[PDB]
């Protein structure tokens, strides 16, 4: 089942500053009281991060490129953002990745889904609406896990695809900032490594409607793109990354 | 920065040791920098070549480290000879030499 | 610990012996340097118990009895202000013995002037 | 010492002659496998990570994602066991130089051995800061330095005293 | 300017850093030598007319 | 072939840097001597013979 959403309001997507967000642990190695220089796919400091809104009538589900990797930030309250879609053509011709977080658990499936133009979930005012794909014929990988999840909650995710391995990094942050990304530092812990082995060039954000037509809950998300670069990370005495330096940002940090 | 002269020598020696230890992580054109990985992954006819590449790279690194160690040893020996001269002429007697 | 690597390394000859010999020469040279700089007196001179030097105060350079290291306050400040087959050999002269040599030199130059450097 | 110096007569002094490495007594494999042996120099294989070392109980506070710990030189100094989630330090196995302290062969054939940087319990036994000294008796009297050992310790012949 | 040569040169590690640091040390040593030899006075004196 | 050129040029550069370090040590010794002559012969009268 697919449903076209025809009540959107036309508005260009916004842009804002990344500040010092998007740093994740590059590996599974404990390091204490050290300064470590690593060259990996990172989000540049103070970069131009694209801002999308969900407010009522804004419902931002565009087609975005994946490129080398995607940093996904979410200023979220009341649980509208539910999952992501990854693939190349997003149809039954190629094989695509599904990540969803419904009311019970987190489901990851790698199947040839015939995706809808507007994939979505729904909350009735209980969850009783799911319209993402119309079919699933060839499934190779399945993974059912625990639930991962004024704006009160900050969700950071990093999606990378190297050597057929999909690395998902996650961090949950209590915030009290009203509109934009808070300025500070928080290192993203590695969440899961999936051996999906599929080509990914395009991705989709999955939202949830509110029914009482449809109403969009107040939410905002940010999309940034990873680039191969070097960071200098500082590990404290407790093994937590507390500060970082972008090696190619300015001559002082260089 | 009063004690920079001693700290410079300490930093140089520690940096030379860190570079010499760090050079083991380099494969020098071989498939891996770990000897056990090469010995467990390849047959001895090609593992001999890979081990030879690792040996020549590490030997070049060690010879380089010994070369700068000898040069720094010569510099420290000259400084120590000067210090012994100052101990003999300034502390154990009064020196007429200006400055 | 690779036996095959050592067998291949033996084809290159006595490079390892040369490197070990050079490092050993440097290591003995450091001890020779310390002997040449600090061990220039064969008598361990000591200051008198009464520090009556005609108004001259040497408390900042003489060893402190309260400190276990028997160092001067200046020497204590100096020591506070300085911070895979590799081994570090300890120096032949420890820090307390070097401090003892400096104390002997200070006692000689305070109580005897330059006479102790040229004879009795 | 005669073989190392390539001479049948050895002058008085200390001579570096060999290298002492504590050989791995057992091999331990831990996969998600053999028993876990601590406080001994053993070979270890943790999740495909091979090495040789002594496993001791660790006071580090590894976060759940973190598995093996690296030091300044990027060598694995701590590891988490994949079956029982506990942290173990990996100290490198005891290695050191073996030096032979002897007087002249014209005087005597008695020798003492110094294991540099090696504690005496992993090898006339005397523990010095320079290492473990075997074959030389320690005396409380102080003399001039004849054969330098290190860390203020010297050796002489009068038997060999330290 | 060969990128393949630099990619192969990265396998050898930090040899280039050591060479650059040694040359930098020599270069600052020359300035230190000139400073020690000639700058032994902090007052610029002039002869009388 | 590029590896052969790299190792040859690296050996040449290491040789050049080593001999430059030795000459730098010699020039530093000469400059220390020159500073001693500046202090003792120009800024004062020296009793040292020759
Ligand atoms: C929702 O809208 C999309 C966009 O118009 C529809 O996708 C089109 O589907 C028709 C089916 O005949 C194709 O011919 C078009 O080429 C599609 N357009 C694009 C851009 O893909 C989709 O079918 C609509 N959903 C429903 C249920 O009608
Ligand atoms: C020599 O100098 C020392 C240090 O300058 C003097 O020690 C000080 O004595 C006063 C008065 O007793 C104390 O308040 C200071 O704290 C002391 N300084 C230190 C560092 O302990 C000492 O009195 C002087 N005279 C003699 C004869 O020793
Ligand atoms: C971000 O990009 C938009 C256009 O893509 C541009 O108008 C805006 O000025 C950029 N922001 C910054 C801070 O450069
Ligand atoms: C969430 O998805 C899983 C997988 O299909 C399903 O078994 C479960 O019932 C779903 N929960 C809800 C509340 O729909
Ligand atoms: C994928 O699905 C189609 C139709 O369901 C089928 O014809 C094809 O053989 C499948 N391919 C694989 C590799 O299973
Ligand atoms: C992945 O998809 C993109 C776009 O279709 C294509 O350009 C690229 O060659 C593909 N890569 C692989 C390894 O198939
Ligand atoms: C590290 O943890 C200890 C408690 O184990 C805490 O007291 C200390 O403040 C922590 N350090 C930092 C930098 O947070």
């Amino acid at each position: 089942q697919c449903v076209n959403l025809t009540t959107r309001t036309q508005l260009p997507p916004a842009y804002t500053n990344s500040f010092t967000r998007g740093v994740y642990y590059p590996d599974k190695v404990f390091r204490s009281s050290v300064l470590h220089s690593t060259q990996d796919l990172f989000l540049p400091f103070f970069s131009n991060v694209t801002w999308f809104h969900a407010i009522h009538k804004r419902f931002d589900n565009p087609v975005l490129p994946f490129n080398d990797g995607v940093y996904f930030a979410s200023t979220e309250k009341s649980n509208i953002i539910r999952g992501w879609i990854f693939g190349t053509t997003l149809d039954s011709k190629t094989q695509s990745l599904l990540i969803v977080n419904n009311a019970t658990n987190v489901v990851i499936k790698v199947c040839e889904f015939q995706f809808c133009n507007d994939p979505f979930l729904g909350v009735y005012y209980m969850e009783s609406e799911f319209r993402v794909y119309s079919s699933a014929n060839n499934c190779t990988f399945e993974y059912v896990s625990q639930p991962f999840l004024n704006f009160k909650n900050l969700r950071e995710f990093v999606f990378k695809n190297i050597d057929g391995y999909f690395k998902i990094y996650s961090k949950h942050t209590p915030i009290n900032l009203v509109r934009d990304l808070p300025q500070g530092f928080s290192a993203l812990e590695p969440l899961v490594d999936l051996p999906i082995g599929i080509n990914i060039t395009r991705f989709q954000t999955l939202l949830a409607l509110h029914r009482s037509g449809w109403t969009a809950g107040a939410a905002a998300y940010y999309v940034g793109y990873l680039q191969p670069r070097t960071f200098l990370l500082k590990y404290n005495e407790n093994g937590t990354i507390t500060d970082a330096v972008d090696c190619a940002l300015d001559p002082l940090s260089e | 920065s009063a004690l920079g002269k001693l700290q410079d020598v300490v930093n140089q020696n520690a940096q030379a040791l860190n570079t010499l230890v760090k050079q083991l992580s380099s494969n020098f054109g071989a498939i891996s920098s770990v000897l056990n990985d090469i010995l467990s992954r390849l047959d001895p006819p090609e593992a001999e070549v890979q081990i030879d590449r690792l040996i020549t790279g590490r030997l070049q690194s060690l010879q380089t480290y010994v070369t700068q160690q000898l040069i720094r040893a010569a510099e420290i020996r000259a400084s120590a000879n000067l210090a012994a001269t100052k101990m003999s002429e300034c502390v154990l007697g009064q020196s007429k030499r200006v400055d | 610990d690779s036996t095959e690597c050592s067998n291949l390394l033996l084809q290159y000859g006595s490079f390892c012996t040369q490197l070990n010999r050079a490092l050993t020469g440097i290591a003995v040279e450091q001890d020779k340097n310390t002997q040449e700089v600090f061990a220039q007196v064969k008598q361990i001179y000591k200051t008198p118990p009464i520090k009556d030097f005609g108004g001259f105060n040497f408390s900042q350079i003489l060893p402190d009895p309260s400190k276990p290291s028997k160092r001067s306050p200046i020497e204590d400040l100096l020591f506070n202000k300085v911070t895979n087959g590799l081994t570090v050999l300890p120096p032949l002269l420890t820090d307390e013995m070097i401090a003892q040599y400096t104390s002997a030199l200070l006692a000689g130059t305070i109580t005897s002037g330059w006479t102790f450097g040229a004879g009795p | 010492t005669k073989c190392t110096l390539k001479s049948f007569t050895v002058e008085k002094g200390i001579y570096q002659t060999s290298n002492f490495r504590v050989q791995p007594t057992e091999s331990i494999v831990r996969f998600p496998s053999t028993n876990l042996v601590k406080n001994k120099c053993v070979n270890f294989n943790f999740n495909g990570l091979t090495g040789t070392g002594v496993l001791t109980e660790s006071n580090k506070k590894f976060l759940p994602f973190q598995q093996f710990g690296r030091d300044i030189a990027d060598t694995t100094d701590a590891v988490r066991d994949p079956q029982t989630l506990e942290i173990l330090d990996i100290t490198p196995c005891s290695f050191g130089g073996v030096s032979v302290i002897t007087p002249g062969t014209n005087t005597s054939n008695q020798v003492a051995v110094l294991y540099q940087g090696v504690n005496c319990t992993e090898v006339n036994v005397f523990q010095t800061r320079a290492g473990c000294l075997i074959g030389a008796e320690h005396v409380n009297n102080s003399y001039e330095c004849d054969i330098p050992i290190g860390a203020g310790i010297c050796a002489s012949y009068q038997s060999i005293i330290a």
